[PDB]
């Protein structure tokens, strides 16, 4: 519904109607991207004692 | 404990009520209606197809059609047709057109785009009548540019003069000169716009110039209103780049700023604001004077404007008998706000430091003496002495 | 039958991320983002990045 | 990886990304990010050998 | 910690209530866009929404071919063009005759250029270069034309006919308004003197000046004056100049002035469109230098003008081709510059007439400790002066009043150098 769609929420589409599919709130950009490059922090303070 | 109790017994029940009759409400708007209204809603929805391509008007030709400019790339001579009014449009308003042949079909938006989504904000102010102390001169030159002829333009009748447009804030940074825009915006109760001077330039050309007639567009739809352009100091006189990808850009943007501004009519009904770094990083004339009436230069507190900041800060915070209001001010020399409210965050550190649940005498001290030190010059006394 | 969709012409694209584990979302050399279909018989702990 | 905070590390100046938008909006997606998956810690890179 | 802790799960609930509110609301808005005068309308929309009919993509010619003489056959025919008017009617080694001419080249605005024929409402006479043209959604051929360019109903707005201006309205009776009065009217009355002399009679004057002196309103002034209608098109507030959009914008305002008599064509703040072309520059432009083009045989053209008078306002000297700069097309020059202390009492007066003040103010009293200065300035003076005068709580601002006004703008000067002086107890 109308009231399960909400404001800046993304959503998938068709291409041959761009009908909705559903609700996403997995946003893809390349800053997020980066994140997946990046990977985990690592290491502690004791490795980099001094 | 008893008042925090009575913010709660005004907002819970009233606030709670309010929730609740929307949600029966919009079974309840359904069913006065069972016909007329339902039938002309229901041929509305067989002529509009799915999905419907955005269009942007440009013009009104008299004979039952018009041109739109598309984001599909060739323009179109469109007519205006079925459940829309020739004069239930406007030049430069987005049009909702027909996919398969090109019609506009109504309006829902009138002037609902992105970037009128930015500039609207729906955010509580983060002060309020002037919360924080000191510049109190400085607000009283803003108010009576800006908020005395929303306020009584009778006045101004009287006196025979036409009423201000605008006004310019500029100087210092950790001044609050971006926050007393947002005290006296919410004085009033005016319409306040945080558009970014910044949010209209990118790499890509040519979308920019459309951004600007947007803001002056919607500024009068909802006047009155107050429009903040902060920080157009990046839009100024320099470039964007020095190869290529923005040699245009900039330029068009200002230009067609201050055409809008004026274009309007000397209006004391649509203010501006413009937030700057200083003149020396515009144009040397902007729009020029007697037009953009009045400018007002933030500099550093002086020893009464700096009590005043830091009074505020010191009593949310524990004690205040273990060093005196007095001897805080006399080892601070004079500085902007930002390094007044920077002691007290660093006194809070301190206090958690030492784990103790009292800002005590020996953490005000060291908090005093590090912010000097960054922000430090010696050779006024070193030329003296 | 696969195989013939498989062989060319294809079109780059790049993938970003996994939205499920049998469709992702990739965005392509012609510009736009695309909600596909990932093919069983291919990487899917060596595809995410 | 202490505090259990989000990382991101933003390699140097940004206008480099450019696969989907320009890096110079990606400035203004830092908060949607941040705040999001807050709690966040944002080490933002630039050195500064720019002078 | 119960007195605030408790109460502080409460204050977060509340807000968060308040955000599920909002979202409640907005998803249900005001009904619909349905009118009983367009239902109405619905029963022509069902026909002409399903026929092909509309949208019509817009096009503009581009390029003028003649459709014999063109080379369309190249069968025995050589080059790109042929006799100009046949090609295949005076040989039928082509093995073919055509008859068929006028045929143009459009543009679409998604910049694809195409030749097209002509429709049954389409003859010569309907169609030239720059004007709209609207062609079909599939197989193209024009069907109405549509009038040249964005220019018509947007130009007529910046142009104001007799202004309501006179050299009441401007301060100072300055020596460039002397000069400027020797240009409209004096060949308008007698262009006898002028041919006697062997002189050509000026007509050209360029106006130019630092902001905020008023260039404008003594342009206005005079041309009110000389009794002539006005025409004004402004460069810098026009910026339709896309692909030679701007020499439309220029070509009609002229040859509107053109048929009529006893006219000025005032172009104005032609820093922009019409200007300098930044070729040179990193813009890349010359779409401004069409605009450019355009205006120079415009006036070349009009010469001898039977006394309608060209004029120039322009910020800079600087932003002209150096052929507006031969004489023909300008003659006279007229730097505008600060006013003298009367000059700047006049400014003054006509700031303070508007106002209801006490009168017992003398106006030279008050421009004397102002400087030399624009008078966009002394226009900041007055209206200032009435702010402090409400604040106050007088509905007349005295000269007292004034003298505070003044003083602020020039403790800014003093802030941007040293401020104290010798003049403390001098
Ligand atoms: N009159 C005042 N109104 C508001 N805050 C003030 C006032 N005077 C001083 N302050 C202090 O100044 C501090 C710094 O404000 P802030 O850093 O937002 O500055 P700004 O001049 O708007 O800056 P920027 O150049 O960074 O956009 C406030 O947090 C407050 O402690
Ligand atoms: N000669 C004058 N008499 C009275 N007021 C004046 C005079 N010159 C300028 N002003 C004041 O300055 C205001 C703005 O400047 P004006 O429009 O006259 O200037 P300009 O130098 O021709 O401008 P632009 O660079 O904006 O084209 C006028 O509306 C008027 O109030
Ligand atoms: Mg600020
Ligand atoms: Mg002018």
């Amino acid at each position: 519904n109308v009231k399960d769609l909400k404001a800046s929420q993304r959503v998938c589409l068709r291409s041959d109607s761009y009908m909705l599919h559903k609700v996403l709130e997995n946003k893809a950009d390349p800053l997020v991207s980066l994140m997946m490059v990046e990977k985990v922090p690592d290491s502690t303070y004791d490795m980099v004692g001094g | 404990t008893r008042c925090k109790l009575k913010l709660l017994r005004m907002e819970r029940i009233k606030d709670h009520l309010l929730l609740e009759e929307e949600f029966v409400s919009n079974s309840e708007i359904l069913k006065p209606f069972e016909k007329k209204q339902e039938e002309e809603k229901k041929q509305l929805e067989e002529i509009r197809g799915n999905p419907l391509s955005i269009g942007t008007l440009e013009e009104i030709i008299d004979d039952d059609h018009a041109i739109v400019t598309s984001p599909t790339m060739p323009d179109y001579y469109v007519s205006i047709l079925s459940f829309v009014d020739k004069e239930l449009l406007e030049p430069g308003c987005s049009v909702l057109l027909h996919h398969k042949t090109m019609s506009i079909v109504g309006v829902l938006q009138d002037d609902a785009d992105p970037m009128v989504s930015v500039m609207k904000m729906d955010k509580s102010p983060t002060e309020s009548y002037s919360d924080i102390g000191g510049l109190e001169s400085q607000i009283q030159e803003i108010k009576e540019s800006v908020e005395l002829p929303l306020t009584h333009p009778e006045l101004y009748e009287e006196m025979g003069i036409k009423p201000p447009k605008g006004v310019i804030l500029y100087g210092a940074p950790g001044t609050g000169k971006t926050l007393l825009a947002k005290a006296v915006a919410n004085q009033t109760s005016a319409t306040f716009l945080r558009i970014v001077g910044s949010e209209l330039i990118q790499k890509y050309l040519g979308d920019g110039p459309r951004l600007c007639r947007q803001i002056f567009k919607v500024a009068g739809e909802n006047a009155p209103s107050i429009v903040f352009i902060d920080e157009i100091d990046a839009i100024g006189t320099k470039r964007y780049d020095s190869n290529s990808g923005g040699e245009r850009e900039i330029q068009r943007t200002m230009l067609e700023l201050l055409n809008q501004l004026d274009g309007f009519d000397d209006r004391g009904d649509v203010k501006v604001i413009m937030a700057t770094n200083k003149i020396e990083t515009l144009d040397p004339a902007l729009i020029r004077p007697g037009r953009i009436d009045r400018k007002i230069l933030f500099e550093n507190p002086d020893l009464s404007t700096k009590k005043k900041i830091l009074g505020i800060h010191t009593s949310k915070m524990n004690l205040s008998e273990d060093v005196n209001l007095e001897t805080l001010v006399t080892t601070k020399d004079d500085l902007s706000g930002a390094d007044i409210q920077a002691m007290c965050t660093e006194a809070g550190l301190l206090a958690l430091r030492e784990r103790r649940m009292q800002v005590t005498a020996e953490d005000f001290k060291q908090a005093k003496e590090r912010v000097m030190k960054n922000k430090v010059e010696e050779n006024l006394e070193g030329l003296y002495l | 039958e696969v195989k013939r969709i498989q062989s060319v012409p294809l079109v780059i694209g790049q993938f970003l991320e996994p939205i499920d584990q049998n469709t992702g979302i990739v965005s392509s050399t012609t510009g736009m983002s695309y909600v596909v279909r990932i093919l069983s018989t291919l990487d899917r702990e060596l595809l995410k990045p | 990886h202490h505090t259990d905070c989000k990382f991101i590390r933003v390699s140097g100046a940004e206008l480099v990304q450019k696969y989907i938008g320009e890096g110079s909006r990606m400035v203004r997606e830092l908060f949607v990010m941040a705040r999001e998956h807050a709690p966040s810690i944002i080490f933002m890179d630039e050195i500064d050998s720019i002078g | 910690a119960a007195p605030y802790a408790a109460k502080l799960k409460q204050t977060e609930n509340d807000l968060k209530d308040i955000e599920a509110r909002i979202k409640e609301k907005a998803g249900v808005k005001e009904s619909d866009t349905g009118l009983a005068p367009s239902h109405l309308w619905d029963i022509m929309g069902d026909r002409q929404r399903l026929g092909e009919e509309h949208p019509l993509q817009v096009a503009r010619c581009t390029k003028i071919i003649k459709g014999n003489g063109e080379s369309d056959e190249t069968t025995t025919d050589n080059n790109n063009s042929g006799n100009s008017n046949s090609n295949s009617n005076q040989q039928s080694t082509d093995a073919d005759e055509d008859d068929e001419d006028a045929k143009y080249v459009i543009n679409l605005k998604q910049i694809a250029k195409f030749v097209v024929g002509l429709g049954e409402r389409v003859s010569p006479t309907d169609i030239e270069e720059g004007m709209r043209v609207g062609v079909d959604r599939s197989k193209y051929n024009i069907e109405l034309p549509l009038p040249p360019r964005i220019d018509p109903s947007v130009t007529m707005m910046t142009v104001e006919e007799k202004p309501d201006v006179t050299y009441s309205d401007v301060g100072g009776c300055k020596d460039q308004i002397e000069k400027l009065r020797e240009v409209v009217e004096l060949p308008l009355l007698s262009p006898e003197r002028f041919a006697t002399l062997g002189i050509d009679p000026p007509k050209g004057i360029l106006l130019y000046g630092p902001p905020g002196t008023g260039k404008t309103l003594c342009a206005r002034a005079v041309a009110n004056r000389t009794d002539a209608t006005f025409i004004r098109v402004i460069g810098s507030e026009l910026v339709q100049k896309y692909v030679g959009e701007g020499a439309r914008m220029v070509r009609e305002l002229f040859e509107m002035a053109r048929t009529k008599k006893a006219c000025i064509i005032f172009f104005d703040e032609i820093d922009a469109v019409g200007g300098a072309r930044f070729d040179d520059g990193a813009g890349g432009d010359n779409e401004v230098q069409r605009t450019m083009l355009e205006l120079i045989t415009q006036l070349d053209g009009f010469d001898p003008r039977g006394n309608i008078k060209v004029m120039f306002a322009t910020n800079r000297p600087n932003t002209l081709d150096p052929a507006l700069l031969r004489p023909g097309r300008i003659d006279r020059k007229v730097e505008f510059s600060l006013p003298d202390l009367e000059g700047r009492a006049n400014i003054f007066r006509i700031h303070s007439k508007s106002m209801s003040v006490e009168r017992g103010i003398r106006w030279e009293l008050i421009s004397r400790l102002c400087p030399n200065s624009t008078g966009a300035e002394l226009r900041s003076v007055c209206t200032e002066a009435g702010m402090f005068a409400i604040r106050a709580r007088r509905k007349v601002a005295t000269e007292k009043d004034f003298l505070k006004a003044v003083d602020k703008v020039i403790s800014g000067y003093k802030k941007f150098s040293s401020t104290s002086r010798y003049m403390q107890y001098n």
